[PDB]
Formats: structure tokens, C-alpha cells, sequence
């Protein structure tokens, strides 16, 4: 909910390289 | 296990001296991707993860990119090349500091060839 | 439940290689 | 049941001489991924599992990963090849410690054959 | 239920080769 | 109802010299597969099982595998051959020890036909 | 019921040979 | 009623006289298949059972295997070849002992022929 | 109902051949 956590889900949901 | 060390100017690029006896400790946080290069000339066979739910991989040619997926991404990764192969302790850090950008090999197996 | 319950059994899911 | 002997550098870098006579005790750990590395020209027939849902197998070449998928995957394995059968009893662990990462066989066999 | 039953349980449904 | 021998390393490697008037005796526990293995250049023809259900069968060449399926698996199994037919009975052990990892026949009848 | 029994009707079901 | 004989290793293995005249008598018990094995370059034509769910059969070349398939499986088999016609009287056990694991017949006609 | 009476239908029911 705080926006550190949603950032802290977006860097582990994320890929290497975009696409 | 081999702790790699780092250069004089900053702390993210490590180097370390390969050992097919050893394993090399990697120091993994979050949002950063670490990039190890294999040496010249040296054909990737396969890799395994302990846990490939918790690391991502990228390869394009002899440049690995790993970068944690997960909450508590400890496990470890082998890469089986043509010459040898890479023994990886991944250890997922809280604080977010001290990160490792690239790995790089120093080979002193090929150095005793050359002798 | 606990983090590391759910870390374990995502340990225990997974493969080899990522595909 | 022969236990493999570690390097000195790491614990989680096994070896053992084979016996077609014994069997070899493999522990396996959670989130380790095992590199079990045949002999060189040695050619896979087939492997069989006590519990095929216990592990996980996969092979490239003479190069063989096995990673626990269960809780209490207590089994065995057996692979057969042109030379020889391997015979391994795979014991998960608890407590996460001791693992290992590479188990690499030397062939008395082939030294008496060379004699 | 007991994970020694679901152990047993796993034991008599695998094959021998996975696949 | 031929016994096999323990070989002197682990109990897990039996031994039995082959007699086509008798029974092998094996033993099968949970969760373990067996590699049975017959002579080389045998062509296996056919098998049977006394219940089908209550065991695996996997075979490439001259190498067999069983794995009990099921609970109180007491059957038999037969295979024939180009050259003998093999009888084997199957009873499941109850306390998982003394397992059979691979059974190995030493032949006495080409022993006779070198003879 | 009894594992006995279901491992009579195993006996009795089953073929030959698994296919 | 000819009762088929054992062998001093194993009761699991009897052996018969053919006979024209006479029938065979074959005890099966519960979750045993028995392997009955015709004569050498003798063809199969056709077999008949009494009763075709109480047993099951399966034949490749001149091995054929049998096997009772439900309750008071008590029947007669018929098997029809170029040479000769054998006539089996398939009585079920009721207490799992005495289980017999090859039929294996000896033929005095055969030997009547030579003489 | 009685096995008896089971296998009686059952010699009557089936074939000299199984197929």
C-alpha cells in the first residue's frame, strides 16, 4: 500500500529487459 | 567459498579468481542486476538454479544477467561451459546495499596452461 | 502463510531452469 | 554406502570413487540444485526414480541436475550408461545446511584398465 | 495427511522416469 | 526360492547365479527402484506380472526397472528371453530397510556351454 | 475395505502386462 | 488327472508328462500368473476357455501366461496346436500357497518318434 | 448375490475366447 512496498513488488515483478 | 573483491574505484564492480574447487559468493539486492561475464571464446552449455522461481536469467553469448524474482532469494546457480563450470552461492541482502553490478573472472587455470 | 513458508514451497515448486 | 569427500576450499564441492559394488549417499537440500558429472565418451541409456515426483531430472550431454520438488524425498536414484550403472540414495535434509553442489566420480575402473 | 502419508502416497504414484 | 547374496560393499547390490528350476526371492520397499539387469545379448521377449497394478516396469535393452504402485504388493513376475526365462517373486517389506538397489545373475548354464 | 481386500480386487483387475 | 511334479529347488516349478488321454491339473492362486510353455517350432491355433473372465491370457510365440481375473475362477483350458491339443483343468486356491509359476511338459511322443 | 450364484452367471455369460 505505502508506495515503498508497491515499488518493492514492481522490482521483483519485473523482467531484465522489457518486452 | 570465495569472496570476491572489489575495485579501487567502486564497490559494485568485484573480481575473482576462478577455482574449480570453490564456490563464489554472490551478493544479491533488490532491484539490481548483476552481470557476469564468461571467458573469451566459451560456449554456455546449460545452468540450474536451486530455485528458478527466484532469480531471473538472461544470456547473450558470454554475458549472464541474474537479478532476484522473489522475496528471500537464497539458492545457488551452476553454469557447465565447454571449459569448466561456475559454482554461484546467491545471497539475497535486506539493506539493500552493497550490490554487485559485474562479476569478473580472473583464470589462472588458463595461466598455467600458458606456462 | 508466513514469508518463508510461502518461500519454501516456491522452492519446492520450481524447476531447473526457468521455461 | 560410500559418503563423498569434500574439497578443501568448500564442503559443497564432493568427490567419490566409484564402486559398481556401492552405492553413493547423495544428500540434497532444499532450493540446491546437485551437478552430477558423468565420465567423458560415456553415453546416457536411461535413469529410473524411487520417486520420479521427489526430484527433479534434467540432463544435457554428461551433465545431470537434481533438485528436490517434496517434502521428504527420501529415494534413490539409478543411472545406466555404455560403461557402467550409478547407483545414489538421495536423502533430503532439514536443516539446510551441508549441501551439495557438484558430485565428481573417479574411475578406479578405467586407471585398472590403463594398467 | 501426516507429511510421512503424503510422502507414501507420492512414492507408490510416481513412475520411474519422470515425464 | 533362490536368496540373492549381498555384495560386501552395501546391502543395496544383490547377487543370485541363475537356475531355471527356481524362484528369485526379491525383496521391494517403498519408494525404491530395482535394476534388474539380464545377460548381454539377451532379447527380452515377453513379461507378466501376477497383478500389473501393484508394480512399474520400464525397460530399454537388458535393463529392467520395478517400483511397487501400490500397498501389499506381493505378486511374481516372469520374463522371458531369447535364452531363459527368468522367476522372480515380489514381496513388499513393510519397514523400509533392506532394499535391492540392482540384482545381478551370474549364468552357470554358459558357464556349462564354455565348459 | 480392509487394504487386503482392495489389494484383492487389485490382483483380480489387473492384466498381464500395463498398457 | 495328471498332477504336475516340482522341482527339488522350488515347488513353484512343475514339470508334466504329455499325454494325449489325460488332462493336466493347474492350481492358480490369487495374483499369480503361471507360465506355461509349449514345445519348441510348435504352432499355436486356438485355445478355449470354460470360462474367459475368470482368466486371463496372453501368449507370444509358444509362452503363454494365465492368470485368474475373479472369484472361483474354476474352469478348463483348451489349447489347440499343429502337433497336439493340451487340456488344462484350472482349479483356483483359496489360501495363496502352492502357487505354481512354469508348466513345463515333457513329451514321450516325441521321444516315441525318435525311437 | 451369494458368489455362487455370481460365478454361475458369469460362466454362463462369457465366451470360449477372450476379445
Amino acid at each position: 500500500k505505502t508506495p515503498y512496498e508497491l515499488a518493492r513488488e514492481r522490482m521483483l515483478r519485473s523482467g531484465l529487459t522489457a518486452g | 567459498l570465495d569472496v570476491p573483491s572489489s575495485s579501487r574505484y567502486d564497490h559494485r564492480i568485484r573480481y575473482v579468481t576462478y577455482n574449480p574447487a570453490d564456490v563464489v559468493q554472490v551478493d544479491t539486492v533488490l532491484g539490481v542486476a548483476t552481470h557476469i561475464m564468461l571467458e573469451e571464446g566459451e560456449q554456455y552449455l546449460t545452468h540450474a538454479f536451486g530455485d528458478s522461481e527466484a532469480y531471473a536469467f538472461a544470456r547473450k553469448g558470454r554475458h549472464i544477467f541474474i537479478k532476484p524474482q522473489a522475496e528471500l532469494a537464497n539458492t545457488n546457480l551452476i553454469v557447465v561451459t565447454d571449459r569448466r563450470s561456475y559454482k554461484f552461492r546467491l545471497q539475497m541482502r535486506n539493506d539493500r546495499n552493497g550490490a554487485m553490478y559485474e562479476l569478473a573472472f580472473r583464470y589462472p587455470d588458463t595461466q598455467a596452461r600458458q606456462t
